């Protein structure tokens, strides 16, 4: 029995609503990679970098940055929420790294609407279990992508 | 009260006997508290997984063991608890409904599995899986249709409480006054997902819904 | 072929039996077809004997056995026809079964190669085998008929009902073989997806017959066989067929309700079904009544139609006002048979003027008295009260009329003892004119009594 | 109803099927000659 | 003819002197349907004593009609004036013999036919009315003189012993029990019919049979016959002692009020009839291992398991007929592979994988499906196991293009 946290929505659904409103396909990045190389999953390590790097250059990742500002009634509230988001994602990055959290896909990442905080769920894969599996072994300590790093502040991370 | 109830329901005999010994000691000073907790715990787990939910997971796991792992003794041990709960009789209309649509096929398939343990012919076990797979297809076609549950249909005992001295789960501290469970909503919603979680809304003693 | 009918019986027999083998060389299929017809005509002349028709029975079966293996459906059809005229007594049937001819008879049942003439001859042989000796029916033929009936609709087989009618006949003289092969399950599953009034009545009657005699109830389980027909109403999400098209999914549910409704009515008019569905312990009638109280609109609108047909009450029209529905149930409503073209006054006076008999027992009243008492014992009245005050506007009116009809039916057909707890409605008094309960629910119960009050006036007036 | 003895059950089975079959098969396979 | 019924139900003045006589002439009408309708409305008119007395003084000829006329003629025995007229030419004695051998049991058929026509959707070649047909024993006990004949013949003893000793095994002797329950029920419909019926203590025997009976049809039959006993105040008192209440009012007033009876009675507790004793269910009373560990080609780089000399198409004829023994390691390894795929096809788990494995064998080795013994083994397996219809038709279709020369060669020699 898990309690229900109010005023929070997952990251995957938050981005999905923004793109469909702007008449933008949900999987534009994925479609570009398949268009350039249909057998993307079977490519070698060096070839997947070429396809992945090309996709992120033709699409500018700023959906999350504009999403937060459009949901802020005033600029004073907008700055306060952004500050909380920046320092709440950093705490879970180091704490999660020690715990060895994995499988941090957007469906397991929730952002508080009222306060801008970041909440993690589905603490199933811990202690570097996901890194040693034979099926797609992820080799990153925590999730820090271009979408997240472009919303904390303009100067970067 | 909550951790002990989980221990008392464990399959291990050592944990089961030890947990009950502590529980009966608590019945001296507070007997009505443990009785309500046992009733709530048994009903909540019943709502979480229904009879057709258990069979869908049990048959899928058993099929992988028999055809993938080529294990026969490991297949029977999975299906034994599933057939055991149906021999105690339904306790609600939902269980009664399941015992009518799929009652004959499951009970007959057990008979063929019983003949395999004695005769040893492979054909008896193969004929048993003809009934198991037929039910599995029927159940799999109605799982997506499940999107809402009524308390009267699944568990009549939950909506007939109207008062409890057991505190709301997950909120209890010695430095704060205790808040008890007042009532349970008559309807709960099932979230469309692979695990299909349920949304249960309680009612606190202070008028705040949890 | 030229029928000789001149030489001796052994001489006429040799040509046809020597031409059935032919080593598949030197003889055409046309000659074999003609010779087989000669054998049937010859058998009608000389009686069944091993002394006049040359060789013994066993030799004849051996050569006749080499006729169902032909690649021409015309030759196989004639071979099956010859067997029916040969099998007369149990001695011959046991000899045919000895040579394992059933392996080939069951083969011709399911080939589905545009040979409906061949398949008809095979099934006609089966009915002959059952009549001669039903206690030695082969298990190979039985398993073929079950398969063609259990899964005979998905393959668009046209001879599906012709095989179910044979399983029921076999289930009355040899239930042991049918029970082992799961033949009783096939009949139960057929009534679920059979919406023909006369056929559905016959299929359910066969199963109820096995529950009548004490020595035949051992072939039917306790609470899972007969209660299968209650699944569409008891289960809110019922899937009869694991594999079906999703185009008519909505229409499939309506078809199941219509077919299941006739099954429930059929099993409530037989003593072997009334008792089994109204057992003192856990029974199907309590589940049927219990599911009525659940606030489901689709089930409630279906169960009410079942109750009207069980008691044989005229259905009112769908509306949200009681007055319009009340006028549609009056006994003096006009009918087409009352016109001048039809019975002018004779037809009308029959349904208006009362019968001139005050002491002749009416056996139909006795049947309704027992059925009505069974539902009251299980709590039909309590269930109706919940429906009236907790359902839709057009559903409460139908339940209000049904409750009023039962009260009128029960004050003149039930005895004194059953009337002490009859006109009380303990659950209705709980939801009375009180401010404790919600105000909206308070007036619905009060308005229901006001609406039900006017029903008394209609019966007081009588037909006019 | 008193559909108890097999004498009337057999008649009911072989009459409803023949009368109420859309496909002309029960009219040809349920011939009373074969008894 | 149909318009004389409304005049009967409207209480037209003096209908019994000019309306009855017009229904007697109409009996001899040329059309059978018109005459049949006259009998239907004449039976309804006989419920009044004034109309019944009119028919007796007219003494019509109803013998030449069918069973409908016979039943209407038997109602004259309920009147002392009508009994004397009929029992003067020796008629009651003839009916007693007929109502004991020929159609005493046929009265059950009349009861069942009307109920079947009412609500069964049977139609032997809306709420209807099903009234009890006229019975000879039920009409002869209305007066003391008629009851005297029924006692000297000593028929009650014959019927009572048929109830205390029922044989619920043969369907032909069960109907004899029904033929006695309806006979005893009609006797108990009158006060003078109960005096000689309760002296042998038979009513409790029926009550016991109405709640503890193996055959559920007999249990339901006793419900109706107990209603007939409740047609009198004396009869309803007996049933009340044994916890069987009954309606104590007629039908002429459909609005009973607390202070001739209609036939209806129910137990105080309805569950006392619906109890049935439980009866136990009748069911309660190799190469496969090596094949999965290797490959079909790997092994290559008697085979029939359930093959006995009693259930084979060719082998069973060696002794009875006189056939020759069948003649033939590379082939024995294909029989096992074919059989194991057929067995695995009975589970319907992976049909495509198993169907493909059989088509390849018939392609690479088309001659392996040409032995009669293998076909018998597969045919034998199709009987014990269960297969889907599309999968069952897949088998027995690989053997369609075969010759089976061995059976043809041996059958020709012995037959010639
Ligand atoms: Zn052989």
């Amino acid at each position: 029995l898990i309690g229900w946290v109010p005023h929070c929505d997952t990251l995957h659904a938050l981005i999905r609503d923004y793109r469909e409103k702007k008449k933008i396909l949900l999987n534009i990045e994925h479609r570009i990679m398949l268009r350039m190389a249909p057998d993307y999953d079977h490519l070698t390590l060096m070839q997947k970098v070429e396809v992945f790097e090309h996709a992120v250059n033709n699409t500018a990742g700023d959906d999350l940055a504009k999403l937060l500002w459009l949901k802020s009634p005033s600029s004073e509230v907008w700055f306060d929420r952004r500050t909380n988001y920046t320092r709440s994602l950093a705490v879970m990055s180091m704490v999660g790294y020690i715990l060895g959290l994995g499988d941090r896909h957007p469906s397991n990442l929730m952002l508080d609407r009222l306060s801008g905080k970041i909440l993690h769920i589905d603490f199933g894969d811990c202690f570097e279990v996901a890194m040693t599996r034979e099926k797609f072994p992820e080799k990153i300590p925590f999730r820090l992508t271009r979408m997240l790093t472009n919303a904390m502040e303009v100067t970067g991370l | 009260i909550y951790p002990l109830t989980v221990a008392s329901k464990s399959t291990t005999t050592a944990r089961h006997n030890a947990a009950n010994k502590i529980l009966k000691n608590m019945c001296e000073h507070s007997n009505t508290l443990v009785q309500q907790a046992m009733m709530v715990s048994e009903e909540l787990i019943r709502v979480a997984i229904l009879w057709h939910e258990m069979w869908h997971e049990g048959l899928e796991e058993a099929s992988r063991l028999y055809f993938g792992e080529r294990n026969v003794k490991g297949m029977f041990e999975v299906l034994e608890p599933l057939h055991a709960m149906m021999e105690r009789g339904p306790q609600t209309l939902k269980e009664t409904s399941f015992n009518q649509a799929y009652g004959r096929d499951l009970m007959e398939a057990q008979e063929w599995c019983r003949k395999y343990m004695k005769s040893g012919n492979v054909k008896d076990l193969t004929q048993a899986w003809d009934l198991y797979y037929h039910v599995f297809r029927r159940i799999s076609k109605q799982l997506p249709q499940l999107t809402s549950l009524e308390l009267q249909y699944v568990s009549p005992k939950l909506l007939m409480c109207r008062d409890l001295e057991l505190a709301v789960p997950g909120t209890y501290d010695p430095n704060q006054p205790i808040i008890r469970i007042q009532s349970i909503a008559p309807s709960l919603q099932v979230i469309t997902s692979k695990q299909r979680p349920r949304k249960l809304t309680l009612m606190g003693s202070n008028g705040h819904e949890f | 072929n030229v029928p000789l009918d001149l030489t001796r019986e052994p001489s006429d027999n040799l040509r046809e039996i020597l031409q059935n083998v032919a080593r598949l060389q030197g003889v055409s299929n046309m000659r074999k077809l003609g010779h087989l017809n000669n054998f049937t005509k010859l058998l009608c002349d000389i009686g069944h004997s091993e002394e006049k028709l040359g060789f013994h029975y066993e030799d004849i079966i051996i050569c006749l056995r080499l006729a169902l293996l032909n690649e021409a459906k015309e030759v196989r059809a004639a071979g099956l026809r010859a067997l029916r005229y040969l099998i007369q007594d149990s001695s011959i049937l046991q000899k045919v079964l000895k040579l394992k001819v059933d392996y080939l008879i069951a083969r011709c049942i399911d080939i589905q190669q545009s040979n409906e003439v061949e398949r008809t001859q095979a099934l006609r042989l089966v009915r002959k085998m059952i009549t001669v000796n039903a206690s030695l029916f082969p298990s190979s033929v039985t398993n073929s008929l079950i398969a063609v009936g259990n899964d005979g609709l998905q393959e668009r087989d046209r001879m599906v009902r012709a095989c179910i009618a044979i399983i029921c006949e076999l289930a009355l003289q040899n239930p042991e073989v049918v029970a082992l092969r799961g033949g009783l399950n096939t009949i139960l599953k057929n009534v679920i997806d059979c919406q023909l009034s006369r056929i559905n009545e016959a299929l359910i009657t066969t199963i109820l017959h096995l529950l009548n005699h004490p020595k035949t109830r051992q072939y039917v389980r306790a609470d899972v066989e007969l209660e299968r027909i209650l699944a569409p109403y008891t289960d809110f999400h019922y899937r009869h067929s694991p594999d079906t098209a999703e185009g008519q999914l909505k229409e499939d549910r309506e078809a199941r309700f219509l077919a299941s409704k006739m099954g429930i009515i059929a099993t409530f008019r037989s003593w072997a079904g009334i008792i089994n569905l109204c057992k003192p312990g856990n029974s199907g009638i309590q589940s049927l009544i219990g599911v009525l109280c659940i606030p489901n609109m689709e089930i409630r609108r279906g169960l009410l139609e079942v109750l009207y047909d069980i008691f044989r009450l005229p259905l009112p029209v769908v509306t949200e006002e009681f007055i319009e529905a009340l006028l549609s149930v009056d006994p003096g409503r006009f009918q087409d048979s009352w016109r001048l073209s039809d019975g002018f006054v004779a037809a009308e006076a029959k349904t208006i003027l009362p019968h001139r008999a005050r002491s002749r027992p009416d056996l139909m009243d006795n049947y309704l008295a027992l059925i009505l008492s069974a539902f009251i014992r299980n709590g039909l009245l309590e269930g109706l009260v919940e429906v009236i005050t907790n359902s839709d506007d057009h559903i409460s009116v139908r339940a209000t009329i049904l409750l009023g009809e039962l009260l009128h039916m029960a004050n003149t057909i039930l005895p004194h003892s059953h009337s002490h707890h009859l006109h009380c409605l303990p659950t209705l008094m709980n939801m009375a004119a009180s401010f404790d309960i919600p105000k909206e629910k308070r007036l619905r119960a009060s308005a229901a009594l006001n609406c039900l009050k006017r029903f008394h006036e209609m019966k007081k007036r009588g037909p006019k | 109803a008193f559909l108890d003895n097999p004498t009337i059950i057999l008649a009911h089975i072989r009459q409803s099927h023949v009368t109420s079959d859309d496909t002309g098969m029960c009219e040809m396979v349920l011939i009373d000659h074969d008894v | 003819t149909k318009h004389l019924r409304v005049l009967l139900r409207a209480n037209v003045e003096f209908f019994n002197n000019w309306g009855i006589e017009l229904l007697v002439t109409q009996l001899h009408d040329k059309n059978k349907t018109i005459s049949s309708e006259a009998l239907d409305i004449l039976d309804e008119a006989c419920e009044d004593k004034a109309n019944l007395h009119a028919l007796i003084q007219m003494k019509p000829a109803l013998s030449h009609l069918g069973d409908k006329g016979l039943l209407l003629l038997l109602r004259f025995l309920s009147i002392p004036k009508g009994f004397s007229y009929l029992n003067e030419r020796g008629y009651v004695a003839k009916q007693l013999e007929k109502w004991h051998r020929e159609y005493n049991s046929k009265y059950v058929d009349l009861i069942e036919e009307q109920l079947n026509e009412a609500l069964t959707t049977y139609r032997k070649p809306q709420r209807p009315h099903v009234y009890l047909p006229i019975h000879l024993y039920g009409q002869l006990v209305h007066h003391k003189t008629g009851c005297h004949l029924l006692e000297v013949q000593n028929i009650i003893t014959e019927l009572c012993r048929n109830v205390r000793t029922p044989d619920l095994d043969k369907w032909e002797e069960i109907k004899k029990l029904k033929a006695s329950l309806w006979a005893l029920g009609n006797i108990g419909s009158s006060n003078w019919g109960l005096n000689l019926l309760q002296e042998e203590n038979v009513i409790p025997d029926i009550l016991k049979l109405a709640k503890q009976c193996e055959v559920l049809s007999i249990r339901g039959t006793c419900v109706y016959v107990l209603g007939l006993i409740a047609k009198t105040k004396q009869g309803c008192d007996i049933l009340k002692c044994h916890n069987w209440d009954a309606v104590r009012h007629s039908r002429k007033h459909l609005w009973p009020v607390v202070p001739d009876y209609i036939g209806l009675a129910l137990p105080v507790d309805i569950n006392d009839i619906f109890q049935v004793k439980d009866i136990p269910y009748f069911q309660t009373k190799s190469f496969h291992l090596l094949r999965q560990q290797m490959s079909l080609t790997e092994i290559m780089n008697t085979g029939l398991q359930e093959h006995t000399d009693d259930n084979c198409l060719y082998c069973v004829c060696i002794e009875i007929l006189g056939f020759q023994p069948s003649n033939q390691m590379c082939r024995i390894l294909l029989r096992k592979e074919v059989l194991r795929l057929v067995i695995n096809l009975s589970s319907s788990v992976s049909t495509k994988c198993h169907e493909t494995g059989l088509l390849t064998i018939k392609e690479k080795y088309p001659q392996t499906f040409d032995d009669i013994c293998l076909y018998s083994e597969v045919s034998h397996l199709l009987s014990h196991c269960t297969f889907r219809l599309p999968c069952r038709r897949f088998i027995q279709e690989l053997f369609q293009d075969v010759q089976f020369l061995q059976m043809h060669e041996e059958a020709e020699a012995v037959l010639a």
